[PDB]
């Protein structure tokens, strides 16, 4: 489990941490989710998201 | 954009259009409620520029448009049009009043330098704009978009007599028929990462749009991320 392999399963950003683990993170306006990998919106209109029905 | 498709309303909610003596002379992207990122050559001779966010059809009034005036222009400190109009071709526009963020007016994400460069390495980005829909043809009415693949440096250098520096990249198709064009400059080249778009380039310049053997030239945003984040920070 490293950031070099599938981005450490992090949805956005990955950082290598102690004991062969990774720490995921997200851009501004997102929160790291309870699953420790996903990025959830933490503001009404977070960046880079399409919210109008396509 | 030549060989693109009509965007749906709200599909590129970070896209802005710059209007001056002619409409849709360039594009831009929303950094945040007060700041737009564009190409420096779009705004070098500072005429009265109007920014329109939430735009879709530049000939119709659709209720999602937010028009703003530009109070400050910040070209990159290395930008020098007397040397080269197209090198370090990036600039920031400060708006007079903040935009009201919504589903049609949303910022583009900007990663750190390292991740911006990784996202560019994915090899496929989306470009959008109201630029010409054929080489020397009419401007688009409805916002156009196109997915463009990254083109290797050597191929890019062979394609043009002009110099391409390491803070720029090429993208396009070897067969022609699909590319950015005049009026798209300053707009976004974005990479989608699990449903979230990140700014990976600025549409810079091109020659015979969409001619076989030619490619669109882009500013690598990774080189300027720290400068963008510092200059546009609201706190
Ligand atoms: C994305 C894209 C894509 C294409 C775009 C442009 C933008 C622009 C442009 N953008 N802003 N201002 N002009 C032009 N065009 C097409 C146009 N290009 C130029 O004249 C041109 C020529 C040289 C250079 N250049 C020189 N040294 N570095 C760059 C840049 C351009 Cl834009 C042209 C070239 C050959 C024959 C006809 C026309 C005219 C101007
Ligand atoms: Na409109």
């Amino acid at each position: 489990v490293t950031c070099n392999i599938k981005n450490g399963r992090c949805e956005q950003f990955c950082k290598n941490s102690a004991d062969n683990k990774v720490v995921c993170s997200c851009t501004e306006g997102y929160r790291l989710a309870e699953n420790q990998k996903s990025c959830e919106p933490a503001v009404p209109f977070p960046c880079g998201r399409v919210s109008v029905s396509q | 954009v030549v060989g693109g498709e009509d965007a749906k309303p709200g599909q590129f909610p970070w896209q802005v259009v710059l209007n001056g003596k002619v409409d849709a002379f360039c594009g831009g992207s929303i950094v945040n409620e007060k700041w737009i990122v564009t190409a420096a050559h779009c705004v070098e001779t500072g005429v009265k520029i109007t920014v329109v966010a939430g735009e879709h059809n530049i000939e119709e009034t659709e209720h999602t448009e937010q028009k703003r005036n530009v109070i400050r222009i910040i070209p990159h400190h290395n930008y020098n049009a007397a040397i080269n109009k197209y090198n370090h071709d990036i600039a920031l526009l400060e708006l007079d009043e903040p935009l009201v963020l919504n589903s049609y007016v949303t910022p583009i994400c900007i990663a750190d330098k390292e991740y911006t460069n990784i996202f560019l390495k994915f090899g496929s980005g989306y470009v959008s704009g109201w630029g010409r829909v054929f080489h020397k043809g009419a401007s688009a009415l409805v916002l156009q978009y196109l997915r463009v693949p990254l083109v290797d440096r050597a191929t890019c250098l062979r394609s043009t007599k002009f110099t391409i520096y390491n803070n720029m990249f090429c993208a396009g198709f070897h067969e022609g028929g699909r590319d950015s064009c005049q009026g798209d400059s300053g707009g976004p080249h974005v990479t989608e990462v699990e449903g979230t778009s990140f700014l990976t380039g600025i549409i810079s310049w091109g020659e015979e749009c969409a001619m076989k053997g030619k490619y669109g030239i882009y500013t690598k945003v990774s080189r300027y991320v720290n400068w963008i984040k510092e200059k546009t920070k609201l706190t």
